[PDB]
């Protein structure tokens, strides 16, 4: 996260309405969630140090509308749905 | 015809409204602005300009476009604030040259300065290296001064000038009753 | 005027001549932001404030039909007239007049409100002050939290600290004035009884109960090198906890004014301090505690601690129900605030255990569970 990121993030605060920041990796070597959502807002410090903006982390989900879904499985054919089940969970249990 | 970029900076301080000189000369040079852009829809209609400020935090009116239709009308509301910045204000549109469209065009950026330079002597004669390494023309032109007019900036214009045949012109305006369209008009860079 | 100005120009005191050098060749020059910055360099000085009267107006004036560089500085310049000449009568009629004719562009109107209120915190208005004062807190939200109109507000919340009505909201704002320090640049000595009346906010502060917080800041114990240490003693021993009674007693000793009825408010205050440390002294090896420690510590006998604890439930700051039958007490969820180094050490020591515990754990059961499973 950079520091002229405010300033970036500044103009759609002018021109349009509050922007969320959403950061992600060049690489997908991260096994955690890659999106991250961060609304931009205004909080009052504790400390007393000046108000700036501030990125508060919002949470989030992965998911597809209708056909999304079909696509991904189609392009895929190798990822398995949730499957009730002993491999199914015992993969979750060890990993 | 000619093609080449054109790149104008206007100064949104308050030291363009005092009035020894002119009266609030922005709308001065804001019709100098009008009448090269004319000029050049004249000569090349295909050009385009862009327009931003010296100020602290740099943002874009208008990108670069061939119709100056919107862009008079962006000419308005200059927000009166903060006073200078030169490095970021260089930088902000010698490295956004690469953003424009037509590649045949060359590199063309001039500048309005009504505020005595911050920086020192270092941060001028390196970004005069490096608008010297990336050959770019560069039109330098002071509107008023409270200093001496030109010290450390003569040394600043032959460091930052290269190729001496056919390059680039110095605009030295000192004061006087007469605008600063005809004036800034003598040079060849003008029509 | 401008032909007729250069008579009262000229003559002027014996030392004024040398500023008025410079103010005249910037007149000549018609430069209206030199000008201005020549007459903050004149406030600045430190004139004599008797023939002054002339060129207040006269700067004035000019900085009224001018209608170019920043409004503020006439407000600056007109409060130190409103200062000099102390007439409050008139000041009401040159504020509105200075609100009047300033145009919209950027809002001054925070600043505006923020003189009047200041001018009108003396006696002669309180309530409808608090009232605009809350206004003007209430104003901008903004960008614009250069905090420097809020540091003048907090001056403001210092004229209100004047009065005793409210000692917890010059406490928050202190907060904020212990947050938007910048540089050492402005005098020590000031620093002195602004350290003072605030380590006595601070202290009779009732909206607060650990004083650590503002120990936390570098900068108030690096200011108080030079006062005595009698005050950092008590904070730091506020701070780290009272295992004896003396030194507390002589600080309570130590202020005559106003902290005797305050005492045993105090005393009420501090009584959770030494069970928030000891409950936050060991987080493992049974927890479970008594009242003797207490009564032990905090001198009291047994028949009190259950108003005590009462008055512990009754702040909220501890969740502590005790399910026992037999005399015992039991513990729970508390806050570490300002810092402690042996909950460090615990800290990282806690973490490595469980860190390498769950590593190994997670090695051993994925080794065979990998073969076996996949």
């Amino acid at each position: 996260l950079h520091k002229n990121d405010i300033a970036i993030n500044e103009l759609m605060k002018r021109y349009c309405p509050n922007s969320v920041l959403v950061i992600i990796d060049v690489k997908p070597k991260d096994l955690g969630l890659p999106t991250e959502a961060y609304i931009s807002v205004e909080e009052v410090h504790d400390d007393g140090t000046p108000t700036s903006k501030t990125f508060e982390h919002v949470t989030s989900e992965i998911g597809a509308e209708e056909a999304e879904e079909v696509g991904v499985e189609h392009l895929l054919r190798d990822i398995k749905d949730t499957t009730v089940g002993t491999l199914s969970q015992r993969i979750t249990n060890q990993v | 015809m000619v093609l080449e970029s054109t790149m104008v900076c206007v100064d949104n301080s308050e030291y363009m409204r005092n009035g020894d000189f002119l009266p609030t000369r922005l709308q001065a040079q804001q019709d100098a602005v009008n009448i090269v852009c004319h000029s050049k829809t004249r000569s090349n209609p295909e050009n385009n300009v862009g327009l931003i400020t010296l100020a602290n935090d740099c943002e874009v009116l208008t990108t670069l476009t061939p119709d100056t239709g919107r862009i008079l009308s962006k000419l308005h509301t200059v927000q009166p604030k903060g006073k200078i910045t030169f490095c970021t204000g260089i930088r902000v549109a010698h490295l956004a040259l690469k953003h424009r469209q037509g590649k045949n065009h060359k590199m063309r950026i001039i500048a309005f300065v009504g505020s005595p330079v911050e920086d020192n002597e270092k941060d001028l004669v390196k970004l005069a290296k490096r608008l010297k390494k990336e050959k770019v023309n560069v039109d330098i032109i002071n509107f008023g001064e409270e200093e001496v007019n030109t010290e450390k900036l003569t040394a600043f214009v032959n460091t930052l000038n290269g190729k001496d045949g056919t390059g680039s012109h110095l605009v030295t305006v000192p004061p006087g009753p007469s605008l600063a369209d005809a004036l800034i008009s003598s040079p060849i860079l003008a029509g | 005027d401008v032909p007729g100005f250069l008579q009262q120009s000229q003559n002027s005191g014996p030392g004024q001549p040398a500023v008025w050098h410079r103010l005249e060749e910037l007149y000549t020059k018609k430069l209206w932001h030199q000008l201005t910055l020549q007459v903050l360099d004149f406030v600045q000085d430190p004139c004599f404030a008797q023939g002054d009267g002339l060129i207040k107006l006269y700067e004035n004036f000019i900085s009224e039909f001018e209608h170019r560089v920043n409004p503020l500085s006439l407000v600056e310049i007109i409060l130190h007239v409103v200062r000099q000449m102390t007439d409050p009568n008139v000041a009401l009629t040159f504020l509105e007049k200075t609100r009047e004719k300033v145009k919209s562009s950027d809002e001054a109107v925070i600043l505006c409100k923020t003189a009047i209120g200041a001018l009108k915190l003396n006696i002669g208005d309180l309530q409808v002050t608090k009232e605009t004062i809350e206004d003007v807190e209430e104003m901008l939200n903004n960008l614009p939290g250069v905090t420097s109109v809020h540091s003048r507000f907090y001056d403001l919340s210092s004229k209100y600290y004047q009065t005793i009505g409210n000692h917890a909201s010059y406490y928050k704002d202190a907060l904020r004035f212990l947050g938007c320090v910048d540089i050492k640049d402005l005098p020590v000595s000031e620093q002195q009884e602004r350290a003072f009346t605030l380590g006595l906010a601070g202290l009779l502060g009732e909206g607060v109960f650990n004083f650590g917080e503002l120990l936390m800041h570098p900068v108030l114990e690096s200011l108080r090198n030079t006062d005595r240490q009698w005050l950092i003693d008590t904070l730091y021993a506020f701070n780290s906890g009272n295992v004896e009674r003396f030194q507390t007693l002589k600080t309570a000793w130590g202020q005559q004014p106003d902290l005797a009825a305050n005492e045993a408010q105090l005393l009420r205050k501090i009584q959770l301090l030494c069970l928030m440390e000891m409950t936050f002294t060991r987080p493992a090896n049974h927890r479970q505690l008594t009242f003797e420690e207490i009564a032990k510590s905090a001198k009291i006998t047994v028949n009190e601690v259950e108003l005590l604890v009462m008055k512990a439930l009754s702040v909220g700051l501890v969740k502590g129900s005790i399910d026992e039958v037999d005399k015992r007490v039991h513990m729970t969820w508390v806050q570490p605030r300002v810092l402690d180094l042996q909950q460090i050490k615990g800290m990282k020591d806690r973490l490595e255990f469980w860190c390498t515990d769950v590593k190994s754990m997670e090695m051993l059961v994925e080794h065979q569970a990998h073969d076996i499973l996949t």
